[PDB]
């Protein structure tokens, strides 16, 4: 068949077993969508009241209190298998909610008298998840993107198809969790690799080895540990923490449960601390109030006792991996690149761990709690409509622009901006009776004229006499095509154009993207200081200008000696101590009015 | 000689 | 092939020419949703900041609530001007809260909401009429109408009789 | 005759590629300022709210501070688990300040500095070199590097 004209939005959905995220490709990069509360990732739960309600996410978490046995959760364990399968006869048991066994023989669903199959609960969350990105999008999400396990079978693959396709969502294709995380990691567009995807933090530990031949991901072979996750590692903390406490001053915080939750709280921030920073502190006043009376916790928590609290929980992610890797039919040295997926993956002993086990120091240059949905994002901007096209768009290297009068730099086209762009502005004469523009166009970062570059120069000569200001001149930079500068000078009024076409527009391509920009951001609130005080200085000068002027054209009968502020403003400015001369800019007096 | 910047 | 290729490429330029339709719908509705955008990063944008300092407020109120209030006396100076230098602070803490449209949830008796409220259990409560908050755990907030923190409610539940 | 459609056709393409570029640039060009008006909104709010989140540091910290050290002991209880429990609370509260972005300005001792500090008075002191803030009578606070409250410090003079 031709092209297929999809012409439309094409949303890349991550259908999680616990929390689901969405992203879009906005230009070049993809794009995480918050949902209607302000979070980034959704839970993968569904809820049905006693007359019909479908609270999908959070608002189905708060109340599957008082709806234990309508409240769906983790179905995603359920899609694709038949009742009469050994992991669903595990999990019925312990699920609140019913499962039944529908007229094919499939474990489905039971709400107040109605039939769910696990395919659409998944159809609900991505109907949620659907709203979720028309909300930002502002017209509809028609095509889709969704990622399933590498362990899925052609079956479950289907019924995710089926599960897109009842929420309103033509989708492309269904892709796999480490083939988007690869893609978000950047590995598409690479030579014939054998990588390694580690996927810790989420409800479930997977190891996937993937072959990139060709410039097409095959999964070699794939493993991981079912009842190993991110909780299991706050869990440990928090157990460690009560324990400490009880030790200390002698209340068992698991009776209390406000309690209970604050210190759940302060184990999370405390073990996202420990990933940057040795040691961290877990404060927790009015802890639990007593007969004696209130008891604040104070904790000192340092990285080894972390990584000794937690260290079976890593260490039960060695077996899958070194069996992954003779599944694979690899060794150490086969493996050229290791993908770091998951948010407990951060803390520096699991990458470690991943590094002694693979001999490769893991990828972290991407964010590993968002990555499989950017992935999947991506394979849709590439699957659908032109995204390429912009992505060899290519923007400017630095900033550029041209002078000021006192030494600003003005910046007419930013950094990150797409070359064939066209913008103008309209610049004054710089003082009274002045006939020559001198035009300095240099390139940087930083708010100075000469501490950036200086690319070019030319001159506009030719302009009739005027008071300051009064002249208009249109600078105008026309960057056209892939490259070049076309920097013109007009003077609006009449004739006498000029213009120049410099060249090395970014033909130094290097890391100084990386280097000039990361010194520019450093020297900056300096920067912005010496800035204002260069433009408060010109306003005072201008200011007195304008006020000698005035004073000179009248002078009979004004005993102006009172009008002698002016004193006082130019020993302000021989000043080099003072924040900004605006305050006492206050000098415009007109008494004498003309 | 420097270009000036309307205010 | 010269006519065969003339057709081609005049396919390709009602093509390209149907792809500046598309760039110019497309900045288009990026111009709406960039001033939906930024009147939603108006509103909200310090979510994390009050979710952060939800904390503290709920740790100076519960400070209020445990001096036991018979040892505030004259005789006891230093306890005396303590509490009150806590007082104050948790009063402008709250009026900063407010001034910014952070606001709370303290649904006594309200009807149990799954969107602002977060039940904690199901306990049967006589001459409660079913389905409504029976007690609150803890005050919720919310800023703009985004409900920042639940209010961890206890809903009460028809009886067994 | 048919030799008119290929210049037709060859112009027509090249003015067409032309203009199309243009426009997929021009929508990256206002996705980037859109992105930085939105910063620039986010930036304003977090400033606005912390300027007014000041003073509630301020008072929590001379509650705390008032109270002398010597009759915080063992037979007031309840003087003390109070003292304990609002130190807490201020230390928590400066650390929320600092995981965004806001840090305190408590320049005892350092150079005078007039975009951070402010003198509210001018008095020479012994061992203490001159333009150095002696004394700092209120602190201040700092938004990413700029100065949201500037510092009431002592400066010394010359005798």
């Amino acid at each position: 068949m031709a092209s297929e004209a999809i012409k439309g939005a094409v949303v890349g959905i991550d259908l999680g077993t616990t929390n689901s995220c969405v992203a879009v490709m906005e230009g070049k990069q993809a794009k995480v969508l918050e949902n209607a509360e302000g979070a980034r990732t959704t839970p993968s739960v569904v809820a049905f009241t006693a007359d019909g309600e479908r609270l999908v996410g959070m608002p189905a978490k708060r109340q599957a209190v008082t709806n234990p046995n309508n409240t769906f959760y983790a179905t995603k364990r359920l899609i694709g298998w038949r009742y009469d399968d050994p992991e669903v006869q595990k999990d019925i048991k312990n699920v609140p909610f019913k499962i039944v066994r529908a007229s094919n023989g499939d474990a489905w669903v039971e709400a107040h008298g109605k039939l769910y199959s696990p395919s659409q609960i998944g159809a609900f969350v991505l109907m949620k998840m659907k709203e979720t990105a028309e909300n930002y999008l502002g017209h509809t999400a028609k095509n889709a993107v969704i990622t399933v396990p590498a362990y899925f079978n052609d079956s479950q693959r289907q019924a995710t198809k089926d599960a897109g396709q009842i929420s309103g969502l033509n989708v492309l294709r269904v892709i796999n969790e480490p083939t988007a995380a690869a893609l978000a990691y950047g590995l598409d567009k690479s030579e014939d690799k054998v990588i390694a995807v580690y996927d810790l933090g989420g409800g479930t530990f997977d190891i996937s080895i993937l072959e990139i031949q060709k410039g097409v991901f095959e999964v070699k072979s794939t493993n991981g540990d079912t009842f190993l996750g991110g909780e299991d590692f706050d869990q440990a903390l928090l157990r460690h923490i009560v324990k400490e406490f009880k030790r200390e001053t002698g209340v068992d915080l698991t009776k209390d449960n406000m309690a209970l939750q604050r210190v759940r709280e302060a184990a999370e921030k405390a073990k996202c601390e420990l990933s940057s920073s040795v040691q961290t502190d877990i404060n927790l006043p009015y802890l639990t109030m007593d007969s004696s009376g209130p008891k604040h916790l104070n904790m000192k928590l340092t990285r080894a006792q972390f990584e000794g609290i937690v260290t079976d929980l890593i260490r039960r992610t060695i077996a899958p991996c070194q069996k992954a890797m003779q599944d694979a039919e690899v060794s150490k040295s086969d493996i050229g690149e290791v993908i770091l997926v998951g948010g407990m993956t951060r803390m520096p002993k699991v990458q470690q761990t991943v590094q002694d086990l693979f001999g490769r120091a893991p990828s972290k240059a991407v964010n590993p709690d968002e990555a499989v949905a950017i992935g999947a994002a991506i394979q849709g901007g590439v699957l659908a409509g032109d995204v390429t096209d912009v992505l060899l768009l290519d923007v400017t290297p630095l900033s550029l622009g041209i002078e000021t009068l006192g030494g600003v730099f003005t910046k007419l086209i930013n950094r990150n901006t797409t070359i064939p762009t066209k913008k103008s502005q309209v610049f004054s004469t710089a003082a009274d009776g002045q006939t020559q523009v001198e035009i300095k166009v240099c390139q940087g970062e930083r708010e100075m004229a000469g501490d950036n570059k200086l690319l070019g120069q030319f001159t506009l000569i030719g302009i009739p006499p005027a008071p300051r200001g009064v002249p208009q001149i249109e600078v105008t930079f026309d960057i056209d095509a892939n490259g070049i500068v076309h920097v013109s000078a007009k003077d609006k009024g009449t004739g006498r154009e000029q213009q120049i076409v410099i060249q090395s527009s970014g033909g130094l391509s290097k890391d100084d993207i990386e280097n000039m920009v990361k010194n520019a951001e450093k020297y900056a609130e300096e920067d912005r200081r010496k800035k204002e005080r260069v433009e408060a200085v010109n306003m005072a000068e201008g200011i007195i200008h304008d006020t000698e002027t005035k004073m000179e054209e009248f002078k009979d009968q004004l005993p102006a000696d009172e009008c002698n502020k002016l004193k006082e403003e130019i020993s302000k400015m021989r000043e080099l101590l003072a924040r900004k001369d605006s305050e006492t800019g206050e000098n415009i007096r007109q008494a004498a009015s003309s | 000689v420097l270009l000036l910047d309307v205010t | 092939t010269l006519l065969e290729e003339k057709v081609k490429l005049e396919e390709q330029l009602k093509e390209t020419v149907e792809k500046y339709k598309r760039a110019l719908a497309d900045t288009e509705n990026l111009r709406q949703r960039s001033q939906k955008l930024v009147e939603e990063a108006k509103l909200y944008g310090i979510q994390a900041f009050c979710k952060d300092l939800l904390e503290v407020a709920d740790v100076l109120e519960k400070a209020t609530q445990c001096v036991p209030k018979e040892e505030i006396k004259d005789d006891n100076p230093h306890l005396k001007n303590l509490y009150e230098g806590l007082v104050m602070t948790e009063v402008q803490i709250q009026k900063v809260f407010t001034k910014h449209g952070l606001l709370k949830l303290n649904p006594v008796g309200a009807k149990f909401d799954p969107y602002e409220h977060e039940a904690l259990f199901h306990t049967p409560v006589e001459g409660k009429e079913p389905g409504t908050v029976a007690l609150v755990s803890k005050v919720g907030y919310k800023l703009h109408g985004r409900t920042l923190r639940p209010a961890l409610v206890g809903v009460v539940k028809e009886a067994s009789a």
